[PDB]
């Protein structure tokens, strides 16, 4: 599963320049809208499982 | 001056594969690494363009009509192909627009021209100083109102070789929307012998005329003691733009390199 | 059992670096707060799943 | 005042109970203004435009290009000489504050009632027959009663309309052709016949007709903005220009808030402007300096304030989601901000989550269970 | 309106003008959230 | 109808700047004379 922008963390030296071109992400953060993590990280889960 | 050149021979007319080619910029905008869905006059993908050809024995020049906007192009050697008349009556009844690439100059003019039944430009060829001279010019008998005129800045293309193959392709997109003649084009080195080559690449816009007149048809102007001459061999193609629906791709470095016709 | 939580802020969404969109905007009230609480209620939801 | 303020007016209460609430984003405001304009200097040739000493017919209307030179429409809109100046994709105040791709003035003679018909969507034997003006105009229409210029007592039959055609013309067609027009249903040849008509007509223009019946002298300006490599512009001086801060710039009349830097993007001669998925521009080509610039908005993200209740303790902590520490520093409240307590800016106990920068709570090695969730595996209480 | 970009408009017109545009942007962009929020959270539904 | 407080501002100008009088206007008399506010309540009255 090849999961899109997790929350963590963005800064500008991969969000323009070259990574400001290939990127819907980017689109999306530039407009508002943002994607937050959530509060078990995947390893808290696996420590649950 | 004026002649109807007269020694030809006679073959029924020609039509080729336009596979993937006539797709421009549709606006002077850059994108990068996106798919962008447009509607514009676009020459339909895998549609019979006319096909026409100069050989030692044949020179077609025809009145061709200009519906739309066209799609012209010529894989060629020597530059053989020089311009085009554009207009509806083409006798001085109405205006018409004359563009020209002649052996030092282009010139872009618009009148009530009085072109020639058959126009054309000439060289003396190989004649004993071994340069090939233009020398002749017909195309209008008169010039009645110009309300539009452009020289370019003067210089020398040449006028000569021999190859067994077409060495360049030169791709055309004409438009006449809103008084506004517009004009796309691209430049590719090929090796073909007889044929519009098979492939992909898309016309960067070139020049925009406002010119204000009605365009119905069109003309193209070949390169060749009145009658009797060698024609030297180039070929060229028309094909008519349609209103279409296109998804156009541009690569990482922002240019059209794949596209999609939606129909 | 989760979904990517989203916050998106209308009012940038909308009126893009401009006080007179913003200024507009305010003549629609809760209409920029309403979707803040709805968003917020399903990504509130995300870490209760 | 404070985070806590903020959040008892975003919820609309004086009282705030234990929890983690999102409040409106801060965004970095622009430090500076930045303008630029191609460097040309000449004004642009309206002496020869409004000033010719003869203007054409409305039937042969001549059409002038404008480029390579700088406006002045302050010049132009504050004359009270014209009886009409109006803009159909523009404001006229707005014209010297922004740039023009290609203009071209369409110079014409027209009667005074005629001046209603030269608007876009209009019809009648002027727009009809003469002069058309395209659905989606973008320019604007100049005129003005010239007959004290042109008009004498028997008539200045030099100006023609066009009162027959086969066909109503195309927008920006121009009909020169004299052709005779057969209004009955029988062919004609020769130079006339009954009802049979030379298509021209002069007006009988003289400064005896009423007003109305007086001839009008037009301008008509048909420039195309905002999307190409602009030829003509409003009189402002270019800025400096300044790269890696957040600035208010202008090119060519694209105004917009943004950090500026070099770009890498590969703009073919014929391209100024870049856009993005969400039809913005994302880089631009400067026009004194032919490079191309990558545009992107100024650091920004959702506030979220970290409270115990009111009814316990008026202290709080600040989330910036979204952002690496650096940018909090960063934004110093010495310039513009959308939020104003830049009072946390102190710091000195701050922290870096995957989920934000996070101020004004201590950092502690010992793990509690879950109280107030801050995200990415991090939690915060209120505690001794 | 007489283009997408915000920007553009003011870029153009006077307060008169631009605000008989933008609240035509207003008004699609606001229901383009309503549309997202409302299929969001009927998704939200699906998940739980 | 009733009103609060009510002001008459009289002035003479030329015929043709009585366009400028209205509100979001501008010109020589609405910028630098006599300027209404964007959102204006009242009427303009005007003879020769
Ligand atoms: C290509 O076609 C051109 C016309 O379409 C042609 O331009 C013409 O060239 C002659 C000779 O230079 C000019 O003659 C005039 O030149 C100056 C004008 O100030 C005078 O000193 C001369 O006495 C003479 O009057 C023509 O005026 C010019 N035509 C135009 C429209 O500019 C080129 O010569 C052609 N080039 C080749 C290589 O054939
Ligand atoms: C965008 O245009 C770029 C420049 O034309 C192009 O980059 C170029 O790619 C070629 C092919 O990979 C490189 O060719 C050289 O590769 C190595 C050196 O890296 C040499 O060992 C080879 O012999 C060969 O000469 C170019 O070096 C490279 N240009 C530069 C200056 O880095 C991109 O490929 C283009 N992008 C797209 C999407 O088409
Ligand atoms: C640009 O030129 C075009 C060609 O001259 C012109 O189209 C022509 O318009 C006339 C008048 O309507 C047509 O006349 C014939 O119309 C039908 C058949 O089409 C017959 O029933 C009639 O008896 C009459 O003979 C021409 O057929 C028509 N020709 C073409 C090729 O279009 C355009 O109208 C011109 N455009 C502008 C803007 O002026
Ligand atoms: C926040 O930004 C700073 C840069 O200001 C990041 O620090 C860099 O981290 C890499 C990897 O450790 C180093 O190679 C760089 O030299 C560091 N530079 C500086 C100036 O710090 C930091 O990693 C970022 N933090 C997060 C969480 O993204
Ligand atoms: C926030 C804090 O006090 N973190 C400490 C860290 O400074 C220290 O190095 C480490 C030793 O294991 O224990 C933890
Ligand atoms: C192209 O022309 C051929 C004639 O050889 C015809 O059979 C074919 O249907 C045509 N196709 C198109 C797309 O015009
Ligand atoms: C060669 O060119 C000169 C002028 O440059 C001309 O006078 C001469 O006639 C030419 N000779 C031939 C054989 O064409
Ligand atoms: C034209 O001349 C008048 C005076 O006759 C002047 O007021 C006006 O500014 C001039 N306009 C231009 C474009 O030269
Ligand atoms: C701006 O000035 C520089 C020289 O100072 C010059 O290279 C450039 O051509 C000028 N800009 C334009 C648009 O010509
Ligand atoms: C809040 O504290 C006050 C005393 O400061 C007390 O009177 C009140 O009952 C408390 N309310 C709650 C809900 O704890």
């Amino acid at each position: 599963v090849t999961l899109a922008d997790a929350g963590f963390i963005k800064q500008y030296g991969d969000c323009l320049g070259d990574i400001a071109a290939r990127d819907l992400i980017c689109a999306q953060k530039f407009n508002g809208l943002t994607v937050l993590p959530p509060l078990l990280t995947d390893e808290m889960i696996a420590q649950y499982t | 001056q004026c002649v109807n050149l007269t020694t030809r021979t006679q073959l029924p007319p020609a039509y080729t594969n336009s596979f993937t080619r006539g797709v421009y910029y549709p606006d002077k905008v850059f994108r990068s690494s996106v798919l962008h869905s447009t509607q514009d006059l676009f020459l339909p993908f895998f549609s019979n363009v006319t096909w026409f050809h100069a050989i030692h024995k044949r020179f077609d020049n025809p009145v061709l009509p200009f519906n739309d906007g066209v799609y012209f192009a010529s894989t060629e050697k020597s530059n053989i192909i020089r311009g085009w008349i554009f207009g509806t009556t083409l006798d001085s009844k109405t205006q018409s627009l004359l563009i020209v690439n002649n052996a030092t100059n282009v010139v872009i003019k618009v009148c009530e021209f009085q072109f020639c039944n058959d126009p054309f430009l000439g060289v003396y060829y190989h004649k004993n100083n071994k340069s090939w001279m233009e020398s002749e010019f017909r195309v209008y008998s008169s010039a009645n109102n110009c309300t539009f005129e452009y020289v370019s800045q003067p210089f020398l293309m040449d006028l000569e070789g021999k190859q067994g193959n077409f060495k360049n392709l030169r791709e055309f997109v004409f438009k006449n929307i809103d008084g506004y003649f517009k004009i796309y084009s691209k430049h590719t080195p090929i090796n073909l012998v007889r044929d519009l080559p098979q492939g992909f690449s898309a016309l960067e816009p070139l020049v925009d005329l406002p010119i204000g007149i009605n365009i119905t048809r069109f003309q193209t102007l070949l390169a060749l003691s009145s009658s009797g001459w060698t024609a030297g061999a180039a070929a060229y193609y028309v094909g008519y733009l349609q209103p279409r629906t296109f998804l156009l791709k541009y690569n990482e470095n922002g240019t059209i390199t794949d596209a999609v016709d939606c129909a | 059992v989760s979904m990517t939580k989203t916050s998106v802020d209308c009012t940038m969404y909308i009126c893009g670096d401009s006080t007179e969109c913003s200024n507009l905007l305010l003549q629609y009230g809760s209409f920029c707060t309403q979707l803040n609480r709805a968003l917020t209620g399903i990504a509130v939801e995300q870490d209760k799943n | 005042l404070d985070p806590l303020s903020e959040t008892k007016c975003t919820l609309k209460s004086f009282t705030v109970e234990k929890g983690i609430y999102q409040t409106s984003n801060f965004r970095v405001q622009p430090t500076e203004s930045i303008v630029r304009f191609p460097n040309i200097t000449n004004l642009c040739p309206f002496g020869e435009v409004f000033n010719a000493t003869r203007f054409a017919s409305v039937y042969a209307w001549n059409r002038k290009r404008i480029s390579n030179c700088v406006a002045d429409y302050s010049v132009l809109y504050n004359s009270a000489s014209f009886s009409t100046f109006k803009c159909y994709g523009v404001s006229p105040t707005k014209l010297n504050d922004l740039c023009f791709t290609n203009v071209y003035a369409d110079s014409f003679v027209i009667r005074g009632d005629e001046v209603r018909q030269i608007a876009p969507g209009q019809t009648g034997k002027i727009a009809d027959y003469n002069y058309k003006l395209p659905d989606d105009f973008t320019g604007c229409v100049i005129a003005w009663n010239s007959n004290n210029l042109d008009s004498k007592v028997g008539g200045n039959y030099n100006y023609l309309y066009r009162l027959f055609r086969k066909s109503n013309l195309k927008p920006f067609e121009r009909d020169i052709s004299t052709e005779i027009y057969q209004a009955g249903s029988t062919p004609c040849n020769g130079v006339e016949g009954f009802n049979c008509y030379f298509p021209l007509q002069s007006y009988g223009f003289q400064p005896t007709n009423g007003v109305g019946y007086q001839p009008y002298r037009v301008v008509v300006l048909s420039f195309e903005l905002l999307h190409a490599p602009a030829t003509v512009c409003g009189p402002k001086k270019s800025t400096n220009l300044v790269k890696n801060k957040c600035v208010n710039f202008n090119f060519n009349g694209l105004t917009g808030t943004g950090v500026l830097t070099e770009s890498n993007k590969k703009f073919l001669p014929f391209q100024q402007f870049g856009r993005d998925i969400a039809d913005t521009t994302d880089a631009v080509r400067d026009p004194q300096t032919l490079e191309i610039l990558d545009i992107t908005p100024c650091s920004f993200g959702g506030v979220s304030v970290i409270t115990p209740g009111t009814n316990t303790s008026n202290q709080v902590a600040v989330l910036y989601q979204g952002v690496n520490c650096t940018e909090v520093p960063v934004a110093i409240h010495a310039d513009q901000l959308t939020p104003t307590w830049r009072v946390y800016s102190t710091g000195s106990n701050v922290f870096q989550t995957r989920a934000g920068c996070l101020i004004g709570a201590e950092h502690v090695n010992n793990s509690y269970e879950c109280d107030i969730p801050i995200g990415a595996g991090i939690c915060a209480s209120y505690q001794t | 309106a007489i283009s997408s970009v915000l920007n553009d408009i003011l870029s153009r017109l006077d307060k008169v003008e631009a605000e008989v545009q933008i609240d035509r942007l207003i008004t699609g962009r606001l229901q383009s959230l309503q549309t997202y929020v409302t299929q969001q959270l009927i998704r939200a539904a699906e998940i739980r």
